[PDB]
């Protein structure tokens, strides 16, 4: 029952894009269609779910029993940027290679600030392996939804007459903000 | 030497009678009764809150209009229906300046930067009322909606049926009607009113008997499988008005059967997951505008087939 | 196989690659650590400080403090019918000339809007409330932000015999009266938690 | 008689104010003095005239010789003189080859016309002969040629005949009388198409309006078990060849294949009437109905008129113009060809004339889309032409194309119903256009 | 003091060298893709998705070369040069080419050709050829309701007060995204060097013509005999020009009675205008070149030639072994 | 020459926050103040300097293959160093942003100068790069914080401006509130660009 309440506020009541500021910039970059959306996703859900279980273990079984608690963030970013580096060595060998039209946001998954920072907080509330493993599922999941929403909505919108001078990013950026509104409303639950 | 100078276009050569004027006049006709009730219930004040909102609608667009160098097409009486949907929404203790900022914010900013009437996505009376929640929420919470000469409510029904005081709310029939001691917004206590304006544009054919057939369907289904009361969880807040006139917005909605038919269902489920369990007494509106972004996803699973086709198994995508 | 006997000096360039990574690493620690000494003294010094200060002036005096070996803080917490323990943090002792003054009580309630406030009461000897002040917070800045302020200030002058609630109203009635934050209400019933809990341990230790 | 009922799903209901010359008489016109004869009344290849300027021909005698295979030659209305051999304003806005005939009074027939024959002895390959001899083409509007139609290739199988007689577009009243007068020239049409094509059943698709004329071709058809009559529900793109086919049969056309592959063979009634006088007299195809109404002519009527007669000459014979025209059409009003003058003659596919004032023909300039979804609504092919029209306005042929705007068959409505008053069939006709065009320079 | 330096070396050290041997394991296995010679001719390209391809971008132009399926020269928006910088990667080529500019072969302007009756509808061109071909007089003059300044995307069209579109000379990059966009068939393209142009399309004959507009087309056939270069040829009752063949003479201009040539009267009379330095005394010149135009005594230099007539083609301009004779334009304006 | 070019590129022509939208997460998160904004710019200012700096000076030794750990190894280090210091002796915005400054070792910018511009170029282009990057987020940030300070709380740098009796704009203080104003903002500056 726990589980169940961890993944549905980090799902719905607690998403990483739309309340934490976390996924914004691949939310704006690779926004313009569903295939795409869809493949950063997946790619991001295997990220952070690999990554998690190996800061915890990391953390938790060196740092923490040799009074080294000051490199943490070091040795985290450490480990992601290898694992970003195989992510970025097996994509262009079987996944096929029109997918590299991410423009600079494929080398940036590092930088996605949605990994660190979820392991960052998985370390700072003091979770177990599966309680760890779900948070970072959850997280990812919501970036997954948050992101197709996003670019179907898009899509939508590119049979409108926006007049000359807004176009793509002030008009994405009142996109979002219409839909941080309407989460908004999806607050106050207790869970 | 007599000429004819005739004109040449393209077929069809006759089109049908009516318009989009006749549409939003015949919106305003249904809306009517409503600002009766209300107009005999909370007294003067009520009509000219909804005059001010009108005014600065209108105003709002004929100033862009006028800016961006665009035929100015205020004669279409939509600006005028969003300002009474708006003035709708408010309670009566409310200044004069909420509702010219509530009325700049629905027409300059959701609506006339996305390109004008059908153009945007989202509902700009609903995005509106929610700024207005957030940005000042002492003067639209739980104390402006009872009027200063009565001392001895102190509280609107929804508010006591949360708090499980379900001892001193008004009967089902006073809910009903909306005549003895029923406070809230001042377009929302009557739910025969709205019925009569909703059958009426049923019948004129504007709107279909899907989505408000299907929301109350849903709320009366969720209200009966926790044991609760279904006929007050309908007679109650704003859910009517929201089931006939607001989640019927054209630009908003899906145009085909079985996404109006997912709509609804998805409505009426978040309405009472925010009702029962939630951080508000009611969820009517973060229901419907998070039902405005789920649209686009729906419309592109529930496509109708083609005259002649067969169907491909997914093999020409391979 | 090893993939059709990969031609010796594809292992010799592995060595290139591995090396200067591991110099790289090696010369990042040898900066860290020096600069994990000097700073981390300052530090825990300024935090001491802040924390006297913090002390000071919830209790307006010219006396001295004593700290309890925190053994009678888990004996006090186990008692009394305390429901979620680990919340009272620190109790400090006043004393001017040996006779008692009064106490000094640090605690965390939990249930707020973001999580949990910290929240330090000092009473005199008797039962009076001279002031709160809240340590640490992590609510909305302009929101919940505001207990931080003057409504921290209407708090002096209560009695501590019986317990405090809060009313959502202008009109602050009578005795043990709070008014809430309009727009803010959450966090009054935090900090009220916690000096309730406060008031039920010096109820319990002044007898 | 055992007659059933057919539908089909979406349409609209048009005005339908046909009852004006319903109860008119038929009326004939009198003998002209000028014809104009263009040398393309059909679709195909063009023929070549083989006569001079000063020459003396007779009625029936044949002025243009066929190119190739699909063609139909081309005969004389009237016995007279050649006076020009020039080129003449067409109905399709552009100067067309033609030959101008002017009368000398005597209807002199060629003597080398004789009854073709009877059905009992003319068999497949002669009834098709005859057909391609007298020059039949499609009544229906497009003008196909028949004797191509009725040529089945011979890696596709058919077994039914259907003829057409659900007139659909307003104001149209010619199929009407044609089905009250001449019902058993109809069946002896559709009897001899059966025997050229080779099959055993045949229908017919009359609309519930004509109850005079279901009532006359129940009487006219006899004791055959082989034909059937069909009765419609009165909706406007009932008639057009797909729709039909759904009514009666059941069966549906496949994405860009032709009735063809339906085992169907869908014919006129007009087109059965011509085949049966053709093959009774001799005489090759000069002369139809037509139907000459609308809101600025005095005396609306249909009049049987032939072919090569100046649209001028159709409306002073109708009593003329009440008031000044705004518009002139040739055809129907949801899918006639707007006009530039009156000197256009008749030509085989002219169904009627249709003036409006100019009060009647003012159309409000379009304005912004409102998602209300009717244009959705009313689709037969179930499209979504609000997509097709915005994809189409900003020169996006991929979405189009694969919006499905090639299967389109241009039948008004969806512009008809608009609200906001746009022009989405010429968007969608646009975009058809530059699909098509992009297939030659890049293949 | 020791251990606490020693202990952190230690272990980064230790993860870095694991973590740099197993990422160069893994690109030893993974990046077999072996595309070799990095593209090299984007840089070369400069490319603005213009529109002279069909390629998906100039970055795909740059993944598909070393694989032979591209044209050396398929982008001609850049220019010869520019296709011998992107194949000089290589090498092994060289070449120029010349320089053209979008023109439009019309100048009837809502008073010499007016309209036949009154057309409703978007104002667009295809859109008015959905509705029988247009409302105008004349079956394939301007529409005017400039589809082409519509389509051109570095901005170099603009639709004129008198209704016929001017292109700007200094912005028009020799593309043809306006030249298939005219459904009349209307825009070409011309070299910028050339000032004589028949700006007409009409297909009619003589009395049909003269009513349709003021300035059309009768193929009267007068201009034909004027040129003695075979450069203007008449068929399909219209008139036009080969700019490969033509000389500039000017003296189609002046023989047209309908005004459809472009140019001014402003040409030659240059004739023998010979410098004193290199020629010989030749007396070449003085015998015959179609018209006299020389005629005189040796004409040791300088040459005493009296200049009236002649009309300056420029054959005798490079016909010279030494090329004494130099060509420049003055008349009068 | 070549050194005033890379300084003065900089703020205007390719700003970082309006023409190349990087780095958003710290803009869209902590520009509730005008003190805030001009502290993280400081702080990322420096360690952009330090980073550049540091990995032109060896573009000569760092193969293909692990050019990002290298990369992320000395940008966290600069990071660590400057949040130590911090910590020490300004305590105050370390706890306004304290969960953003151990993440400036991932700022979309800093890493991006890095293999495009830090790689290829010697000592001095970098430097200077750096400084106008600095100073051009600095100042963005520092124009939105104040935009959105006047508006949800009257006051600038803590200077009441409204009197006390003002009801603030709530919203513009809530993470919805920054996004339509950014937007609105880049919208202005590009009618400006297109109608100049
Ligand atoms: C919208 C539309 C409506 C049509 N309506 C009729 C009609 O009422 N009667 C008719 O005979 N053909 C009608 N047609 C033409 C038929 O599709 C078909 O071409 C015709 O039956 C062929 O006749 P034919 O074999 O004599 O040429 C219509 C076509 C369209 C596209
Ligand atoms: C059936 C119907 C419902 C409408 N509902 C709304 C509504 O809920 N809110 C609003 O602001 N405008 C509403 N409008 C009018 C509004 O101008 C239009 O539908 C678009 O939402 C404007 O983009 C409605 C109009 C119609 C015809
Ligand atoms: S889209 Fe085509 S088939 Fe559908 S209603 Fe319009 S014209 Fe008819
Ligand atoms: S009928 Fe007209 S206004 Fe309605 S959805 Fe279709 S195109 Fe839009
Ligand atoms: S025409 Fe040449 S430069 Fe222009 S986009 Fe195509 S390939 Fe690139
Ligand atoms: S040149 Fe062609 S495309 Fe341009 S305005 Fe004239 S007709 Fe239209
Ligand atoms: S005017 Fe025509 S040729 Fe010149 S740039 Fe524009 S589209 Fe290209
Ligand atoms: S006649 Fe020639 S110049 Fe005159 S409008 Fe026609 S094409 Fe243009
Ligand atoms: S300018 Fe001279 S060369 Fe050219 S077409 Fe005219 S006469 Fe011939
Ligand atoms: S002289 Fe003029 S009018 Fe005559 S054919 Fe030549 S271009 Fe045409
Ligand atoms: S043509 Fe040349 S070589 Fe001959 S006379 Fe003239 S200048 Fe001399
Ligand atoms: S221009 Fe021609 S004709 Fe005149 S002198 Fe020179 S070569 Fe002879
Ligand atoms: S994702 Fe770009 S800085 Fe966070
Ligand atoms: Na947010
Ligand atoms: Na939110
Ligand atoms: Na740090």
């Amino acid at each position: 029952m726990t589980l169940i309440f961890i993944m549905i506020s980090a799902i719905f009541v607690n998403n990483f894009v739309l309340s934490r500021f976390l996924g914004i910039c691949p939310f704006l970059g690779v926004s313009k269609q569903v295939e795409t959306a869809v493949g950063m996703g997946v790619a991001v859900t295997f990220v952070m779910a690999l990554a998690s279980a190996i800061t915890y273990v990391v953390q938790y079984a060196i740092l923490d029993p040799l009074s080294l608690g000051y490199l943490q963030t070091i040795a985290f970013i450490l480990i992601i940027a290898a694992l970003v580096q195989l992510v970025e060595m097996i994509i262009k060998k079987s996944s096929p290679s029109l997918y590299q039209a991410l423009g600079v946001y494929l080398p940036l998954i590092t930088t996605n600030c949605a990994v660190l920072g979820v392991a960052l907080i998985n370390i700072q509330n003091e979770y177990n392996f599966i309680e760890t493993i779900f948070n970072g599922v959850g997280a990812a999941l919501g970036f997954t939804l948050a992101i197709v929403l996003f670019a179907g909505i898009r899509e939508r919108l590119e049979t409108s007459a926006v007049p000359k001078a807004l176009e793509g990013f002030p008009i994405a950026l009142l996109t979002a903000g219409l839909m941080a509104i309407a989460f908004l409303g999806f607050s106050g639950m207790k869970l | 030497m007599n000429e004819l100078n005739l004109t040449v276009s393209s077929s069809p050569h006759i089109r049908a009678k009516h318009s989009t004027a006749s549409i939003m006049q015949n919106v305003i006709i249904a809306l009517l009764p409503a600002l009766a009730v209300a107009g005999y219930v909370f007294g003067l004040w009520a009509l000219a809150l909804v005059a001010i909102c009108v005014i600065s609608s209108v105003a709002t667009e004929a100033v862009i209009q006028k800016l961006l160098k665009k035929p100015i097409t205020v004669n279409d009486w939509s600006a005028v229906v969003t300002g009474v949907l708006l003035a709708f929404n408010l309670p009566i203790n409310a200044p004069w300046w909420i509702g010219v900022v509530g009325s700049v914010f629905a027409i300059a900013i959701v609506k006339q930067c996305f390109g004008g009437l059908g153009q945007n996505f989202i509902n700009p009376a609903l995005a509106a009322r929610a700024f207005l929640l957030a940005s000042w929420p002492g003067h639209m919470t739980s104390t402006a909606y009872i009027p200063l000469t009565d001392t001895v409510t102190t509280a609107t029904p929804l508010a006591l049926l949360k708090a499980g005081e379900t001892g001193s709310m008004p009967s089902t029939l006073d809910l009903f009607t909306g005549l003895n001691g029923v406070y809230g917004c001042i377009g929302e206590i009557s739910a025969l009113a709205l019925l009569i304006g909703g059958l009426y544009l049923i019948y004129k054919g504007i709107i279909s008997w899907r989505i408000p057939t299907i929301y109350l369907l849903t709320i009366a289904i969720f209200a009966l499988l926790v044991g609760q009361d279904p006929i007050v969880h309908m007679v109650s807040g704003g859910v009517m008005l929201g089931a006939f006139f607001m989640a019927t917005d054209y630009a908003s909605s899906p145009v085909t059967a079985k996404g109006q038919i997912i709509y609804a269902i998805g409505c009426g489920l978040i309405t009472m997951i925010i009702r029962l369990y939630g951080g508000y007494p009611e969820g009517c509106s973060y229901s419907i505008l998070l039902m405005n972004v789920a649209t686009p996803l729906i419309e592109r699973f529930t496509k109708e087939r083609i005259y002649g086709v067969t169907k491909i198994k997914k093999e020409a995508k391979a | 196989m090893e993939t059709k006997e990969k031609v010796q000096i594809d292992w010799k360039v592995v060595f290139k690659l591995g090396l200067i990574l591991f110099v790289i690493s090696a010369v990042a620690a040898c900066a860290l650590a020096l600069t994990n000494y000097v700073t981390a003294g300052t530090i825990e010094e300024m935090n001491v400080q802040t924390n006297t200060v913090a002390r000071q002036e919830v209790l307006p005096k010219a006396a001295d403090f004593e700290a309890v070996p925190a053994k009678d803080v888990e004996k006090i917490a186990s008692e009394i019918g305390m429901e979620k323990p680990e919340e009272l943090l620190e109790v400090y002792i006043g004393k001017s000339n040996g006779e008692v003054v009064g106490y000094t009580v640090k605690t965390g309630p939990t249930s707020g809007y973001a999580g949990e406030v910290q929240v330090l009461t000092g009473i005199s000897a008797d039962g009076v409330i001279t002031g709160i002040t809240i340590i640490k917070s992590n609510e909305t800045p302009g929101l919940g932000a505001k207990a931080s302020g003057v409504w921290n200030d209407q708090f002096t002058g209560k009695s501590a015999k019986e317990e405090l609630v809060v009313v959502k109203g202008t009109t602050k009635e009578g005795s043990n009266e709070i008014q809430a934050i309009t727009g803010s209400t959450i966090t009054s019933k935090a900090v009220t938690s916690g000096v309730n809990m406060s008031i039920q341990v010096y109820q319990n230790l002044s007898k | 008689m055992n007659v059933k009922h057919g539908t089909f799903k979406g349409g609209i209901h048009p005005p339908y104010r046909k009852e004006s010359t319903a109860e008119v008489p038929l009326g004939f016109g009198k003998k002209p003095e000028m014809v104009i004869i263009p040398m393309s009344l059909h679709i195909g290849a063009p023929c070549t005239p083989i006569v001079k300027k000063g020459d003396t021909v007779f009625l029936g005698q044949r002025v243009g010789e066929p190119n190739g295979f699909v063609s139909v030659p081309v005969h004389a209305s009237v016995s007279g003189k050649v006076i020009a051999v020039e080129e003449r304003p067409h109905a399709s806005g552009d100067r067309v080859m033609s030959v101008v005939i002017e009368s000398d009074g005597l209807d002199t027939i060629d003597p080398s016309i004789k009854p073709y024959g009877t059905l009992e002895d003319m068999d497949a390959d002669a009834i098709k002969k005859m057909v391609l001899n007298a020059g039949i083409v499609g009544l229906g509007g497009a003008t196909f040629p028949t004797h191509v139609k009725l040529a089945i290739p011979p890696d596709k199988k058919v077994d039914c005949v259907v003829l057409n007689g659900a007139e659909c577009e307003p104001y149209l009243t010619a199929d009407h009388h044609l089905m009250t007068s001449q019902a058993e020239k109809v069946v002896m049409g559709l009897k001899l198409a059966m025997k050229s094509v080779g099959v055993e059943k045949g229908f017919i698709g009359v609309e519930d309006n004509k109850t005079d004329a279901i009532e006359a071709l129940v009487k006219a058809i006899g004791n055959d078990s082989r034909l059937e009559v069909y009765s419609l529900h009165t909706k406007y793109p009932q008639g057009a060849e797909k729709q039909l086919i759904a009514a009666i049969t059941g069966r549906e056309v496949p994405s860009g294949a032709l009735p063809a592959d339906a085992g169907v063979v869908v014919m006129n009634v007009g087109t059965a009437a011509q085949i049966a006088e053709s093959m009774i007299t001799g005489l090759p195809l000069y002369k139809r109905y037509l139907t000459c109404t609308g809101d600025a002519i005095k005396n609306p009527q249909t009049i049987e008129i032939r072919i090569g007669v100046p649209f001028q000459s159709v409306i002073d014979q109708c009593g003329g113009f009440s008031s000044e025209p705004g518009k002139v059409i040739s055809g129907g009003p949801m899918m006639g060809v707007t006009q530039f003058v009156t000197d256009i003659p008749v030509m085989k596919g002219t169904s009627g004339i249709l003036c409006l004032t100019k009060e009647s023909a003012k159309i409000a300039t379009p304005s912004n889309c409102i998602h209300c979804g009717k244009c959705v609504g009313v689709c037969p092919i179930h499209l979504q032409p609000l997509n097709i029209a915005e994809y189409s306005q900003r020169n996006m042929w991929d979405k189009c194309e694969s919006n499905n705007a090639m299967d389109c068959i241009e039948c008004g409505s969806c512009s008809y119903i608009c609200p906001a008053k746009r022009t989405l069939v010429s968007s969608i006709r646009v975009a058809k256009r530059e699909i098509i065009a992009q297939r030659r320079k890049g293949n | 003091m020791l251990n606490a330096i020693l202990v952190p070396v230690g272990i980064l050290g230790v993860f870095g060298l694991i973590f740099g041997i197993g990422l160069a394991i893994a690109a030893k296995v993974f990046e077999v893709y072996e595309d070799p010679r990095v593209p090299l001719v984007r840089a070369a390209l400069p490319g603005a998705n213009c529109g002279g391809c069909g390629l998906p971008g100039c970055d795909a132009l740059a993944a598909n070369i070393v694989g032979g399926s591209a044209a050396i020269d398929a982008c001609p928006v850049g220019g010869a040069s520019c296709a011998a910088a992107v194949a000089e990667i290589m090498g092994m080529e060289a070449g120029s080419a010349v320089k053209k500019v979008a023109t439009v072969i019309c100048q009837g302007t809502c008073e010499t050709a007016p309209n036949r009756a009154e057309y409703y509808g978007e104002m667009d061109c295809r859109e008015a050829m959905i509705a029988s071909g247009g409302s105008k007089g004349c079956r394939y003059g301007c529409l005017g309701y400039g589809t082409c300044k519509a389509v051109c995307p570095f901005d170099a069209i603009v639709i004129g007060e008198d209704g016929l579109p001017k292109v700007d000379p200094e912005k028009c990059t020799s593309c043809g995204k306006c030249v298939e966009a005219c459904p009349k068939s209307i825009m070409t393209l011309v070299p910028e060097a050339q000032e004589v142009i028949v700006k007409c399309h009409n297909f009619d004959k003589g009395k049909i013509a003269r009513l349709s507009c003021t300035t059309a087309c009768i193929a009267c056939g007068a201009c034909v005999k004027a040129c003695r270069f075979d450069a203007i040829t008449v068929e399909n009752n219209c008139a036009k020009i080969d700019y490969d063949k033509c000389r500039q003479c000017y003296e189609c201009v002046d023989k047209c009675p309908m005004n459809c040539i472009s140019g001014d009267v402003e040409y030659g009379k240059s004739t023998a205008y010979i410098i004193e330095e290199n020629c010989i005394a030749c007396g070449l010149c003085a015998k015959n070149c179609p018209v006299n135009a020389i005629t005189g005594e040796i004409k040791k230099p300088p040459y005493v030639i009296d200049h009236d007539m002649c009309i300056g083609c420029g054959i005798c301009f490079d016909k010279c072994r030494k090329s004494a004779i130099e060509m420049r334009p003055n008349k009068t304006k | 020459m070549n050194f005033m070019k890379n300084l003065t590129r900089g703020i205007i022509r390719e700003n970082p926050t309006f023409v190349l939208v990087l780095g958003m997460c710290p803009t869209l998160a902590v520009t509730t103040s005008a003190i805030n904004g001009m502290g993280m710019g400081l702080a990322t200012m420096l360690v952009l300097i330090g980073s550049n700096v540091a990995i032109s000076a060896l573009r000569k030794v760092i193969p293909d293959n692990i050019r990002i750990p290298a990369f992320v190894v000395v940008i966290a280090s600069f990071v660590t160093i400057v949040g130590m210091l911090m910590k020490a002796y300004v305590p105050a915005l370390d706890a306004a942003l304290g969960i953003f400054i151990p993440l400036i070792v991932v700022n979309c910018i800093i890493l991006a100068r890095a293999e495009a511009f830090a790689f290829s170029n010697g000592i001095a282009d970098s430097f200077a790069d750096a400084v106008g990057m600095g100073l051009g987020f600095t100042l963005a940030l520092t124009i939105l914080g104040s935009i959105r300070e006047i508006l949800g709380a009257g006051s600038i740098f803590g200077f009441s401006l409204f009197g006390a009796a003002y009801e603030p704009v709530l919203l513009m203080i809530l993470p919805p509130g920054a996004f339509l104003t950014l937007g609105l903002l880049i919208g202005l500056i590009n009618w400006k660009t297109k109608k100049a």
